[PDB]
């Protein structure tokens, strides 16, 4: 079976020194050149570098010229790139991908496989849990008919943050949205449900919001004004 | 500054056609959104439908969808609404729009006249 | 002195397409001593014997008929009209025969004059019981019948049938040694509709709708006309006598790889080096697409390779050592593009 | 030193609609060029190679065409599978790789203009010395609408940041959530927040307001 | 004249023609004057 498995990955500080493992599985990387192709978040892909492990030279981008280091082990049958001087900027998820050689249908079959993304962090801020404040919907925010209840995670690192509401119960019209990143490099997310109104049904709502990397567990009661 | 013209027709039965045109003056629309817009006597604009720049195609209103359609011929900078199937709920002043953001998000800024449309 | 006239004018023209003939056969004998059964030779070679047959078989009978008052000689008399309409069928049928040969010679790389010979032999056979007994009458309506029959096999249908492949011939060769050939073989389909048209539209006129020897000789002239356009066309037969678009579209890859060739050897830095063998790239992969295809696309994938080979190198800052690898080109385009370039001779 | 331009970025049709996207490349290139389809989370896959040639297991509705430096990925009718993004690719050599920006397919629906609120700093933010004042937008068809922020009625730029949801798994809507970021001082400086809200779907700009 | 015997044409051909009244084929050359186009015309000439 033709496989890529990509690893290293993970949260290094802007100084770089952070080394990426291809491991290749049915086809050689003596066979195949490899690829190292970057994509940030929310953007599109962007070629980073390749080697040849058997016959030839490694090339990278600009962007990366400098810094980059390809290497690989015919041994392991394994790749590595090496980053060093690392910025906020190179943080994305990077893909090892594979590149037959000249001639026949092997290069025209370009990136055939790409395995799997490895997501590389590169951020000076530490491990922080999060804040919760419920905003509740005032007298006027659409009373009368239907009203969004309104909840604040601010200020956490890294951010695989969990929202619930009523400890999953409430499930009517969740709508929570993709976390972003602060000027301070910590993250924020906001979630809403929508409940009837006059006065939110009359219940009183939890907005439960959970960070792993601190172990933060936060439940916070949303009462209308 | 820019204008917009529009003519519908006058009293149609229940059935099959009656289309509504409108065309712009002082800008040319290939590159903006127009939309068509419904105030039935008593009641507030409602959305009817949005026809974009090019390859992004149209987009109608929950109670048009289907059953009116759009087109635009940017060589006489003109706006056409094709309502087919009228019942006497339709019966309402028709309105175009032209919409300046080049991403769609809707800021209507020239209205024109609209057009009266009677379904007996 | 009329008759005479007329058998002057019949005893020039058996002379005129005898000698023609007799002498291109001659010519292909000759040429025969080298080895050269060539596909253009036997085509043209029963092209004239036909010919032979019609000048032996529609002139003969005129003469003699001409002499005294009618053709003496019932099983002659109607054997005469069978061969005479062989002669008429193959006239025509040996060109189709022609223009599909060189549909051929530009497709993929005997047995299609025998098809023809066949044709104008089995198409005649009517003639053995049209005609009988004094003269041979054509008695049974059958004007229309006959007459239709006749001139469709003869010239009408062979002739849209020929203008067809002609066609195709030009759509093979627009997609020149093939396309001189098929030049001569469009001057012999013009110059035989020439001369047989009037003779089949009066036929049909008065088959539906009631000085045919000037027809007659006209249509005869046709028999002397063809040999010596093919000794016109055909070098080898005169001496013993005395596709496209795909080619362009590799001229141009080819011309954009030797000008990038000149790029890389006066370049005087990698990425100039690097620039010209991307483009070099482009140009071969499309010259490799493109059909003058193992050995053609094998030395193209040999090109790519060594500038490949060169772009490695100039990727490394070996400038030097990428202009050889792209001078390794130039021995690759002249093992294989030069052959390929001679397929223009063909065309 | 080869680019790959697209430009239908957003493309939205509808469950069998037969949908075409563009892609031009810089140079003289040959057939060198590949499309992929990527989905959020996942590794792009390869479908088009050779500019014209499907890849192996992709399914036969989509295909590639070539016209000198113009390509074309055409899906013949478009399943639920395929709102995905794609993107288009060079590849004439190892170092020459470069990709186009990608374009999205998403769900043609209705229009319907999404309900709006507007929420205050809770106590316990401000206690903290921040105030977040969020603007939601609920179930927008489309995924254009248009925040502005006011704060006594003066516009608000640089302290606004927003967030769009993923179209709907049910509804194939989309909400939007603006939040304005304020210190306690700039918080309690001013009287009046309000959220402006224009889409395609709405006549006339949306504004929902509050007293702090 | 309709007394005048008959010899089909010496060039091969199929011209309809009627003599004294029967038809029969012309080659369309070297004929004589017992030779007509239309059956009525050879009947109403010569029978």
């Amino acid at each position: 079976e033709v496989q890529l498995v990509e690893s290293g990955g993970g949260l290094v500080q802007p100084g770089g020194s952070l080394r990426l493992s291809c491991a290749a599985s049915g086809f050689n990387v003596v066979d195949f050149s490899l690829h190292w192709v970057r994509q940030a978040p929310g953007k599109g892909l962007e070629w980073v570098a390749y080697i040849s492990s058997s016959s030839g030279s490694t090339s990278y981008a600009d962007s990366v010229k400098g810094r980059f280091t390809i290497s690989a082990d015919t041994s392991k049958n394994t790749a590595y790139l090496q980053m060093n001087s690392l910025r906020a900027e190179d943080t994305a998820v990077y893909y090892c991908a594979r590149w037959g050689y000249w001639p026949g249908e092997p290069w025209w079959k370009a990136f055939d496989y790409w395995g799997q993304g490895t997501l590389v962090t590169v951020s000076s801020a530490s491990t922080k849990g999060p804040s919760v404040f419920p905003l509740a919907p005032s007298s006027k925010s659409t009373s009368g008919g239907t009203a969004a209840l309104g909840c604040l995670v601010k200020d956490y690192f890294p951010e695989p943050v969990t929202v619930s509401w009523n400890s999953g119960a409430l499930t009517s019209g969740v709508h929570t949205f993709p976390a972003v990143l602060q000027s301070s490099g910590l993250y924020s997310l906001s979630s809403v449900v929508t409940v009837p109104s006059s006065s939110l049904g009359t219940q009183t709502y939890i907005c439960n919001v959970n960070h792993k990397p601190s172990n933060t567990k936060v439940d916070k009661k949303v009462e209308p004004k | 500054q820019v204008q917009l013209q529009e003519s519908g027709g006058g009293l149609v039965q229940p059935g099959g056609s009656l289309r509504l045109s409108c065309a712009a003056s002082g800008r040319t629309i290939s590159r903006y959104a127009m939309s068509w817009f419904r105030q039935a006597p008593g009641k507030e604009r409602e959305f009817v439908a949005v026809a974009r720049r090019s390859g992004d195609g149209a987009f109608y209103a929950d109670s048009v969808q289907g059953r009116f359609t759009v087109s635009r011929d940017d060589a006489k900078n003109t706006v056409y609404l094709q309502m087919n199937s009228l019942k006497p709920e339709d019966t309402a002043v028709y309105y175009c729009a032209i919409d300046s953001d080049t991403f769609y998000s809707g800021s209507y800024d020239y209205w024109g006249q609209g057009t009266q449309v009677t379904v007996s | 002195l009329l008759a005479r006239a007329e058998l002057a004018l019949l005893s020039i023209v058996f002379v005129a397409v005898a000698l023609s003939n007799g002498l291109v056969l001659a010519a292909l004998a000759r040429r025969g001593r080298r080895g050269h059964w060539a596909p253009i030779h036997v085509f043209i070679g029963h092209l004239c014997l036909a010919d032979l047959a019609v000048a032996l078989f529609q002139v003969l009978p005129q003469l003699a008929w001409k002499a005294t008052d009618r053709f003496r000689g019932d099983a002659l008399c109607r054997a005469v009209k069978y061969l005479q309409m062989v002669g008429m069928y193959a006239s025509s049928y040996m060109i189709l025969a022609m223009t599909l040969d060189r549909h051929r010679a530009i497709c993929r790389p005997n047995r299609p004059v025998l098809v023809a010979w066949a044709f104008s032999l089995l198409l005649s056979l009517p003639q053995l019981f049209i005609f009988a007994q004094t003269d041979c009458w054509a008695c049974f309506w059958g004007r229309r019948t006959y007459v239709t029959w006749i001139a469709l096999m003869v010239f009408v249908a062979p002739t849209l049938g020929i203008a067809a492949c002609q066609v195709l011939i030009f759509r093979e060769i627009h997609a020149a040694a093939v396309a001189k050939t098929v030049r001569m073989t469009l001057v012999i389909v013009v110059v035989y509709v020439l001369c047989w048209a009037p003779f089949f539209l009066v036929q049909l006129w008065a088959a539906w709708d009631p000085p045919f020897v000037l027809l007659m000789l006209l249509a005869s002239l046709n028999s002397c006309t063809n040999p010596w356009i093919y000794a016109s066309f055909s070098s080898s037969v005169s001496s013993e006598l005395r596709a496209r678009r795909q080619l362009a579209d590799l001229e141009d890859n080819w011309e954009t790889l030797n000008d990038n060739l000149k790029v890389i050897e006066k370049a005087d830095n990698a990425a100039q080096v690097k620039d010209a063998l991307t483009k070099m790239r482009a140009a071969a992969l499309d010259a490799q697409k493109a059909t003058p295809m193992k050995d053609f696309r094998h030395g193209f994938d040999i090109l790519v390779g060594q500038i490949d080979d060169a772009l490695k190198l100039a990727n490394e800052g070996k400038v030097k050592e990428a202009q050889a690898a792209a001078e390794q080109l130039k021995t690759t385009r002249n093992a294989y593009i030069q052959k390929y370039l001679r397929a223009r001779s063909t065309l | 030193d080869i680019q790959m331009t697209q430009s239908p970025s957003s493309l939205s049709a509808s469950v069998g609609d037969r949908v075409t996207i563009t892609c031009r490349a810089s140079q003289s290139v040959s057939s060198a060029v590949a499309w992929y389809q990527q989905k959020p989370g996942k590794a792009p896959k390869l479908l088009i190679y050779s500019a014209s040639s499907l890849y192996s297991g992709v399914p036969s509705r989509f295909s590639g065409s070539r016209s000198g430096t113009d390509f074309t990925l055409t899906i013949s009718s478009l399943q639920p599978e395929d709102f995905a993004t794609y993107y288009c690719q060079q590849y004439l050599y190892y170092s020459l790789v470069t990709f186009g920006q990608g374009t999205k397919v998403e769900i043609k629906r209705t229009v319907a203009a999404p309900s709006v609120f507007i929420f205050p700093p809770s106590d316990e933010q401000l206690k903290s010395g921040t105030a977040s004042v969020v603007c939601l937008l609920n179930n927008f068809y489309p995924r254009e609408a248009k925040v502005q922020w006011k704060v006594d009625n003066a516009l608000q730029s640089g302290n606004s940041q927003e967030s769009v949801t993923e179209q709907d798994s049910k509804d194939s809507t989309y909400s939007l959530s603006s939040t304005l970021t304020l210190s306690k001082a700039d918080y309690e400086k001013h009287k009046v927040y309000a959220c402006e809200v224009t889409h395609q779907g709405l006549s006339s700009p949306v504004t929902k307001s509050f007293n702090r | 004249f309709c007394n005048l015997p008959v010899k089909p044409g010496p060039c091969n051909g199929f011209f309809s023609a009627f003599y004294y009244c029967h038809s029969f084929t012309y080659g369309g050359c070297a004929g004589n004057a017992n030779r007509f186009s239309t059956i009525e015309k050879c009947r109403r000439t010569c029978v």
